[PDB]
């Protein structure tokens, strides 16, 4: 209840943490690279700060 | 590497750390001390977890290379094995965490701004069904991606209703 | 919803407001204009987009192509560019178009309206 | 001095059915009503006598009013002035000339010689504006 | 004096310089003060000479009141020149193509002469032009670089030595350029590069900035312009003090953000996108005298009729000018007023040029010839019926109004066969309806946009309308040879009863006894005889997939019509 | 300093209306639905401002008067079809008399 | 391949152009050998106006299509011969058309001789009887008198017409110069054939 | 929609008087209150009035309370409350009733129309505006978050099933 | 030529208002100013952006009053 | 793209089409009819359309005109068939006027039945269909230029080719034996009236019509993407 109205905090669909998400950017945009394995690291619980690391293979190799 | 030309061949670790610091012995440690906290914190944030951090990073690179070798497909972006649903408790705490430092630590505004975040869904009381479905709704926030995320994924059955969705509009 | 020929207008464009909530409006968008154009109406479009919308009368000098200052009631007949040679002509327009031309001029793009020539049958 | 100058204009015809019953008479009536005694195109236009060319009574296209306009090239006698020109009688109201050329000059009856500033024929006004000396 | 009718035949686009702003402006912004209590400050950015945003005062310039006043531009004489935000790339192109010391072109004007004029300067500036020696003054052309952290500053690099090209320096450089270099580089005389640096900017008319967020940027610009010294001169290599280096930067940034930002949306961001001035305000329009409601079916309405609820019929009005030929017809409307239907609620008296509400007419019963009466919508009026999205040519059609005098009905009612024009159904669809009130628009609606003109599809050249659902299956049941009860016959009473609601002149049954039996094909032929046509085709009923099973009646599987006499076959989707 | 664009702008050469002779006209002798609709609309608006008609029959609506005037070939209007605007200032038009033209179906 | 088709259809092009050969036809083996040796094969034909049209067929690997100096030498030498020289046609590989230096020498010598028409075309322009291709409607050049009367009746300037390139294959086979008018009899699925007139504009490349 | 509907002040909330358990119920109705009615429906062609997803409804079924209910709208304005005096005159809303006002508010149980004035404020009054007439049954004066009074007038709409209702 | 922005530049380069109405009005307007473009008022989008009405079907043909007929019938 | 006074389609003044549909017809005014002569062999064409009642060179000329029209149709639409993937030649065409129906209606309304042999009428009936087909392209201009018999532009001659071909098939002497000269003059006036009523109006925004007409099938094409 706020400002005289009724509000709900929706369930947000979120990417699982501490997992590698390998992505193929296959439609050739960003042609200088097609792969990226994203990893977001959660230290000890959903409240801690998460650090995202991105590992790429480039066309250069 | 056009950006890391000088240290591409360097074995002097201190030189690497120094060049990283300028791109971003006490200063040598600090830039290395900040690194392990921001690089795979879930493995640990102390100097005794560097070996396992490196092993895990090698494993991640190995998995990406396995995918590039067509040994494995790319991770399914719509499968629910790799998804999580967050509501109320998680969503407010992260917003409270961001709001706590800027309103308390940085210097009645935190209450107002938290409420403003709450407003920025409205509980529609069409019926009891509308209420308990609005609280049972999971929200995701012209390409193949747009097609694929709207489909009935094969991981849905039993967790996401295979029928319930909007019938009109985006 | 049903609205009569009057109500709240937008301050900038002079058009009606947005629908029932604002107590005025309802929209004939791009596609409606395409349909009326394909039907070749052009007098329904005059009525709906000028008489029932932000229709207005503009004054162009015909000697410089620039908007002029004309007033029938308070006698005013002048243009800032070629004052003594003003040849002001009465051009039907819309306030949205006048605002658009003013916005173009505010970006230092000069807009001169050539105006169709006067045609005379041979003496 | 009095001279003749050819002007062009577009009239507006609020009753195109009645106007076309006698185009020349109504046309001269409207031209005299609008332009006689008013500065227009750097001249005063004392009176209108003569229509050289005219257009058909076109019906206005961009509005649903049903009105017409007509373009007119008419020949009119105009009063024009030059620098260092003499005016016989200027009445004090700032001075207003009593002759057939209505000029209000900024300096009983005093004769006036015009200055070199040239006469301002502000279009639409019932007189000219000028400066001079005695 | 009279402003004659004119039409815009062409629009000429150009770059506006200082002379344009000085000539067009009706005032100069000299003060940063906003209001003089209640009236706008004279010399402020709200000065009434620019126009009026309120009903409390007129324009001074044109003496109109907020509606006939289109607004008038003002001038802001800047103490230091500014670069026009739109033409920054043009300034950059002209900088590297012109010698800075004397204004002569450093490039060879013959080399690009053959190119098309819009490309001549682009390609001339494409060349490196660094280190080139001027022929006239033997000066080495510096390197013209762009500061990466803003959009409007130019640096001249002389082999490692760099000096910032201030707008006064650039103005002098471009003033040294002759018109011959301008025309030989493909630009018009009106595109001389000296126009690209403004010392007097145009203050927009208040018409485009009404309400008391864009005026904040104008206000900040005006006061910040006062900070700069009026006699500030900047020669090349002056090394001006830093206190005004920031101040000069913030004026140029304010002017740039005033026009090309993206807070306080700029002038040029009002144009693009779907919500911009062009697509929302110009190419579309919000209109008056229009209604919207849910549509629903009414089988008793003709295909070119629309059911208009009476509440909307009194809201929307038709303007009728009173003359001798319509005065008697318009009197019942005038006497009914708002109390009775068909009534009227407005009167415009042309002698007073004023509109009078029908309730306030003390003795105005003299509805005199020449005044305009706004009367309610009556049955038989034409109305535009539109469903969105308007994709087809028939998405807007004109229907004859049938006013539904039942006060409980609030839907737009239409025949189900008219839905094909709008691709509409009755599951919650809404359509817009507006009744033309002008004579010109009504003549047009009746003669041109009537839905009889969209019966044949423009897209496919075939018919759009026909029987749907119940009438498709009801035509088959009517015209089939046999029923489960035996032959598909009806007696004279039921044959007559089929024509009760056709709203056409009923046929003659006087040759039939009460016990005489009539086939469904016989009663259909009684109707088709009014428009005799010849048709011979197999029905949708007969199909080869069904044929191996089911007993197909021979009389049913070949639909033949000769001069409107249906003699065999059924009527279904095919027919 | 560049001059104002208004200074170097010349408005337009006034045109002369060249009317193609009646035997040289190549446009249709039948009114289009657009031209017939426009003629009826103009006539009906002018009957809203004026009231003088040549119709013997009396009608209570300007639209009906205009429609019958078009059908009965006494509409006091002409159709001018501008076919060319010549660079040396000639407006070449065909003027068609709707009373002599073929009326489209319109119904 | 391209060479035999070009050899058989360049003479069909010359005949379709209503041109008579000044020289005599050589066997195909002699033609390909001359292309391989000299780098080009030159065919000279005479028009009805006794003008000379020279056709040059450049091999893919010849010296001329690679170095602009030899192209300059050849063009300057042939253009100085004592011939009327109505036109010069140079047939090369399509990739040569994207070589900037060859285009530069072509346009330079075109400017050097304003009277002579110099044109450079790919092989596929003459590897088929273009007028006999089913998908190509019948093109024909119309005189300036027919075009003038058509434009006068239609109150049109030549610039109002639909445009066609002088390098269009049917226009090349017709020999249509820019500024000329070509009438096309196009098949129609609504009118069962139709006629348009297209204004010939400047050649591409 | 909410079992505490009369205590609550709601906007665009419809309370339907009569609800029925479905004759053919499902497991869902063990957890959500059934809303709707077990209407008798004939799947038939009747005059072509139910074509293209239209329905013919019994007028008596509407009159008897079928799908009837109350629709509620909230009017909240914030600051003095009171009927304007004739001294104001010029600033008064054009053609507004300004009557039917007691102690600055419309009394509970009064049928208000488009021209009526609800919650007089000082001109700063509030025009009803809606085309559909309403009945006022609520007049509160609660204090806002800064302990400041406001209007909070609740309007009641009696809604039977209409032609054009889905 | 295409139906995209580039096709409209090839077919109607001088119709700035039409090209502004399609997309990117600021880019088109800047090019028109530097090019000193003259936009003849024709078609549909250009007269609409100028607040006028397109000169198509009912506005395609000009109506002129029949003076000869009026003086002989209406005088 | 707007239809001008020549029924060309132009942008401002620059032509897009010499005639709007290449035939200058509104899309709402077309009927699909069959051309009988298309599939007939040479022998069965004679059996059906070669008149034998009168031994005159005119009826030899009438049949050659029929044979040439059939060959022209075949030559055009076999070529159209060639430069397409699967666009088969069809004997059915969309025409402004269904001549076969007009003849049938006139025959029905005729009080007389089988007319007796009248050589003067049959020769004169043939003459005024030959004259009518010759003057057919004047529907695209006006009756003033028809009266003066001024030249028809070539593109306007081609615009009437399909209707001239149908009139010859449907008003062939074998098909109008029972039709009087007064009836045939009424037939021809009815054909010309429906041809005039089928033409595209000046000032029609046919570019918007095409964009609207082609965009709707695009949506169905995208629906059938899964197919
Ligand atoms: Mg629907
Ligand atoms: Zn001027
Ligand atoms: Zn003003
Ligand atoms: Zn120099």
């Amino acid at each position: 209840i706020a400002r005289g109205g009724e509000w709900v905090v929706d369930l947000l669909e979120n990417i699982r943490f501490n997992t590698l998400h390998i992505h193929y950017h296959t439609m050739q945009q960003g042609n200088n690279e097609i792969i990226r394995g994203e990893f977001i690291s959660q230290p000890g619980g959903a409240f801690e700060n998460s650090s995202q690391i991105i590992i790429r293979y480039m066309t250069t190799g | 590497d056009p950006i890391f030309q000088p240290v591409q061949h360097e074995l002097n670790r201190e030189k690497i750390i120094q060049f990283l610091s300028e791109k971003v012995q006490y200063l040598n440690e600090r830039q290395l001390t900040i690194l392990d906290k921001i690089l795979l914190p879930h493995m640990g944030q102390t100097a005794d977890t560097r070996v396992r951090k490196l092993r895990f990073l090698g494993l991640l690179i190995h998995k990406i290379l396995l995918v590039i070798m067509n040994v494995f497909p790319p991770t399914d972006r719509d499968s629910y094995r790799t998804k999580r649903v967050h509501g109320s408790g998680v969503s407010l705490a992260k917003a409270f965490k961001a709001i706590f430092n800027t309103s308390v630590i940085a210097p009645s505004d935190l209450n107002r701004s938290m409420e403003q975040s709450i407003i920025s869904q409205s509980l529609e009381r069409k019926n009891l069904l509308n209420t308990i479905s609005a609280l049972r709704t999971v929200n995701t926030h012209q390409t193949e991606r747009a097609d694929m995320m709207r489909r009935v994924h094969a991981s849905y059955p039993g967790y996401i209703c295979v029928a319930q969705s909007a019938d009109t509009g985006e | 919803y049903a609205v009569a020929s009057y109500g709240p207008t937008d301050a900038l464009t002079g058009q009606p407001l947005d629908g029932k909530r604002s107590h005025g409006g309802l929209r004939l968008g791009e596609m409606e204009h395409w349909v009326l154009t394909a039907q070749g109406a052009m007098q329904t479009i005059i009525e709906k987009s000028h008489d029932d919308s932000d229709g207005c009368i503009s004054y162009i000098c015909r000697n410089c192509g620039e908007p002029a200052i004309y007033n029938a009631s308070h006698p005013i007949y002048k243009c800032m560019n070629c004052d003594v040679q003003a040849d002001i002509g009465m051009v039907d327009s819309r306030r949205s178009s006048i605002v658009f031309q003013h916005e173009m001029r505010a970006a230092n793009v000069n807009i001169t309206s050539v105006l169709s020539p006067r045609v005379f049958q041979p003496a | 001095m009095i001279d003749q100058k050819i002007f062009e204009t577009t009239l507006n015809i609020d009753d195109p059915t009645n106007f076309c019953t006698n185009v020349e008479a109504h046309l001269l009536k409207e031209l005299e009503n609008i332009y006689v005694g008013k500065c227009f195109k750097n001249s005063f236009i004392l009176n209108i006598t003569g229509v050289i060319q005219r257009s058909p009574c076109f019906i206005m296209r961009t509005n649903n009013s049903g009105r017409g306009y007509m373009h007119v090239r008419f020949s009119a006698v105009v009063s024009y002035l030059n620098a260092f020109d003499l005016i016989a009688a200027v009445k004090i109201i700032l001075g207003e000339s009593l002759l057939t050329e209505p000029v209000t000059i900024v300096i009983q009856i005093v004769p006036v010689q015009l200055a070199n500033s040239s006469v301002y024929y502000i279009p639409g006004r019932q007189q000219a504006s000028a400066t001079g000396s005695i | 004096m009279e402003a004659g009718y004119a039409e815009i035949a062409a629009v000429q686009f150009n770059i506006a310089g200082d002379n344009d702003h000085k000539r067009q402006g009706v005032m100069e912004v000299t003060i940063s003060n906003l209001f003089e209590g209640t009236l706008p400050a004279e010399g402020g950015i709200y000065d009434a000479r620019m126009g009026t945003t309120d009903h409390h005062y007129k324009c001074i310039t044109c003496s109109h009141q907020r509606k006939q006043c289109m607004g008038h531009p003002g001038i802001l004489q800047m103490h230091a020149p500014v670069l026009q935000p739109l033409f920054i790339a043009e300034i950059r192109r002209w900088l590297r193509v012109i010698c800075l010391n004397c204004g002569a072109p450093i490039v060879d004007l013959k080399r690009y002469e053959h190119l098309i004029r819009p490309k001549r300067l682009i390609e001339a500036a494409s060349s490196q032009t660094e280190g080139k020696q001027c022929y006239v003054c033997k000066a080495v052309h510096p390197k013209i670089v762009k500061d990466s952290e803003d959009y409007f500053t130019f640096w001249a690099d002389q082999q490692g030595k760099i000096d910032k090209l201030y707008p006064q320096i650039i103005r002098e450089i471009f003033s040294r350029v002759t018109y011959d270099t301008v025309v030989k580089l493909g630009r018009s005389k009106n595109s001389h590069p000296e126009k690209l640096v403004l010392k007097a900017i145009q203050i927009p008319p208040i018409s485009i900035r009404p309400g008391i967020d864009i005026n904040n940027v104008i206000q900040y610009l005006v006061r910040k312009n006062l900070l700069i010294p009026k006699d500030l001169q900047i020669v090349r290599g002056q090394k001006i003090p830093l206190n005004i280096d920031r101040n000069l930067q913030t004026i140029q940034q304010l002017y740039y953000n005033f026009l090309l930002d993206s807070p306080a949306p700029s002038i040029m961001r009002r144009l693009p996108r779907k919500e911009g001035r062009i697509r929302k305000s110009l190419l579309g329009s919000q209109v008056w005298s229009i209604s919207r409601s849910t549509i629903c079916g009414n089988s008793d309405l003709h295909l070119d009729e629309v059911g208009y609820p009476i509440s909307f019929a009194r809201t929307l009005q038709v303007a009728e000018t009173v003359q001798h030929y319509n005065i008697n017809r318009l009197m019942p409307y005038f006497l009914n007023g708002k109390r009775q239907y068909p009534g009227c609620s407005r009167v415009y008296k042309q002698i007073t040029q004023s509109v009078h509400d029908i309730e306030g007419l003390k003795q105005d019963f003299r509805l005199e010839v020449g005044d305009i009466l706004y009367r309610d919508v009556v049955t038989g009026d034409v109305a535009f019926f539109n469903r969105q999205p308007s994709l087809e040519r028939s998405s807007i059609g004109v229907h004859r109004i049938v006013v539904l005098e039942n006060p409980k009905i609030s839907t737009f009612q239409m025949n189900v066969s008219a839905c094909a024009w709008y691709n509409a159904d009755f599951d919650g669809d809404q359509m817009n309806l507006w009744v033309p009130w002008s004579v010109m628009s009504r003549v047009e609606a009746e003669l041109l946009c009537s839905v009889r003109n969209w019966f044949i599809s423009t897209k496919s050249s075939g018919p759009v309308n026909g029987q749907v659902q119940d009438s498709t299956v009801g035509s088959f049941l009517l015209t089939r040879t046999n029923t489960p009860m035996g032959k598909n016959v009806m007696n004279k009473l039921h044959a007559m009863g089929l024509f009760q609601t056709t709203q056409t002149d009923p046929p003659c049954f006087a040759n039939y006894s009460p016990t005489d039996l009539l086939d469904g094909k016989s009663v259909v032929s009684m109707l088709l005889r009014q428009t005799p046509i010849n048709y011979q085709r197999a029905p949708t009923w007969y199909s080869e997939v069904y044929a191996p099973y089911m007993h197909y009646n021979k009389q049913d599987i070949s639909t033949q019509i000769r001069n409107g006499e249906l003699i065999e076959g059924v009527l279904d989707k095919k027919a | 300093e560049s001059p104002s664009i208004c200074e170097g702008f010349v408005q337009a050469s006034s045109q002369t209306l060249v009317i193609i002779p009646d035997n040289e006209r190549i446009t249709s002798n039948v009114l289009t639905t657009f031209e017939a609709t426009r003629l009826v609309a103009v006539r009906a608006q002018q009957l809203a401002i004026n009231g003088s008609t040549m119709l013997k029959k009396k009608y209570s609506s300007p639209i009906d008067i205009a429609k019958q005037e078009l059908f009965n070939r006494k509409i006091p209007l002409l159709v001018m079809r501008c076919i060319k605007v010549t660079p040396e200032g000639q407006k070449i038009v065909e003027i068609w008399n709707p009373r002599e033209m073929g009326i489209p179906l319109l119904d | 391949m391209a060479m035999q088709k070009l050899f058989t259809y360049i003479y069909e092009f010359i005949e379709y152009r209503k041109m008579v050969l000044l020289e005599e036809k050589v066997p195909y083996d002699k033609f390909v050998q001359m292309v391989l040796n000299t780098g080009f094969f030159r065919i000279n034909a005479e028009t009805l106006n006794h003008g000379i049209v020279s056709v040059f067929i450049f091999g893919a690997n010849g010296k001329y299509v690679h170095h602009g100096g030899d192209m300059r030498t050849l063009l300057t030498n042939t253009l100085n011969e004592k011939k009327h020289y109505e036109e010069l046609i140079l047939i090369v590989d399509k990739p040569v058309l994207s070589k900037k230096n060859i285009l530069d020498i072509i346009v330079e010598q075109r400017a050097a001789n304003p009277t002579i028409v110099i044109n450079i075309y790919p092989y596929h322009l003459f590897c088929i009887n273009i007028p006999k291709v089913s998908a190509i409607p019948k093109h024909k050049l119309i005189t300036q008198e027919e075009a003038q009367e058509f434009l006068g009746r239609e109150y049109l300037q030549p610039q109002d017409l639909m445009q066609i390139s002088a390098s269009d294959p049917p226009v090349v086979w017709l020999g249509g110069r820019p500024g000329d008018f070509v009438q096309i009899e196009r098949p129609s699925e609504t009118a069962m054939h139709a006629v348009v007139i297209r204004f010939i504009t400047k050649s591409k490349i | 929609y909410c079992f505490s509907w009369p205590y609550r002040v709601d906007m665009n909330r419809f309370f339907q008087f009569y609800n029925e358990m479905p004759l053919v119920k499902t497991i869902a109705h063990n957890y959500v209150i059934p809303n709707g009615l077990n209407t008798i429906v004939a799947y038939m062609i009747y005059g072509g009035y139910n074509q293209e997803d239209s329905v013919i409804v019994s007028q008596s079924f509407i009159d008897r309370g079928g799908f009837a209910g109350t629709f509620y709208r909230e009017e909240k304005v914030e600051l003095s409350f009171g009927k304007p005096d004739p001294l104001i005159t010029k600033n008064l809303k054009p053609g507004a009733n300004y009557e039917k006002l007691v102690d600055g508010f419309v009394p509970v149980g009064t049928v208000v129309k488009k021209g009526d004035i609800i919650i007089g404020k000082v001109d700063r009054s509030v025009m009803y505006g809606f085309d559909e007439p309403a009945v006022v049954d609520a007049v509160m004066r609660p204090h806002g978050p800064n302990d400041e009074i406001f209007g909070l007038m609740r309007l009641r709409y009696e809604r039977n099933l209409n032609i054009g209702d889905k | 030529t295409s139906l995209e922005k580039a096709g409209l530049n090839a077919r109607e380069p001088s119709n700035v208002l039409l090209r502004m109405a399609l997309s990117s009005p600021v880019q088109v307007l800047t090019d028109a100013a530097v090019d000193s473009a003259v936009n003849p008022i024709y078609g549909i989008a250009a007269p609409t952006l100028m607040g006028s009405v397109p000169r198509i079907g009912t506005m395609y043909s000009d109506i002129i009053m029949d003076e000869k007929y009026i003086t002989e019938n209406y005088k | 793209c707007i239809v001008d006074y020549y029924r060309r389609v132009s942008i401002d003044t620059r032509l897009v089409q010499q005639l709007y549909g290449e035939d200058g017809l509104d899309a709402r005014q077309l009927e699909t009819v069959r051309f009988e002569t298309i599939m007939l062999s040479d022998q069965e064409l004679e059996d059906k359309f070669k008149y034998t009642g009168i031994q005159s060179p005119l009826f030899e000329e009438e049949f050659s005109r029929l044979k040439k029209d059939r060959d022209k149709y075949r030559q055009i639409f076999l070529n159209v068939e060639n430069f397409n993937f699967s666009q088969l030649l069809t004997d059915v065409r969309q025409v402004p006027v269904n001549v076969a129906s007009i003849v049938k209606n006139i025959l029905l309304s005729s009080t007389s039945g089988v007319l007796p042999f009248d050589e003067k009428s049959i020769l004169q009936k043939y003459a005024m269909v030959k004259t009518f087909c010759k003057n057919l392209p004047y529907v695209f201009i006006n009756n003033i230029q028809e009266r003066l018999q001024t030249p028809i532009p070539v593109y306007l001659k081609r615009a009437a080719s399909l209707m001239r071909m149908l009139i010859r098939i449907e008003l062939a002497t074998v098909k109008t034996l029972n039709i009087t000269c007064e009836q045939m003059s009424a037939i021809l006036d009815l054909i010309r009236l429906q041809y005039t009523q089928s033409l595209i109006n000046y000032g029609e925004a046919v570019g918007i019509l095409a964009a609207q007409s082609v965009s709707e099938p695009l949506t169905q094409y995208m629906l059938d993407s899964h197919h």
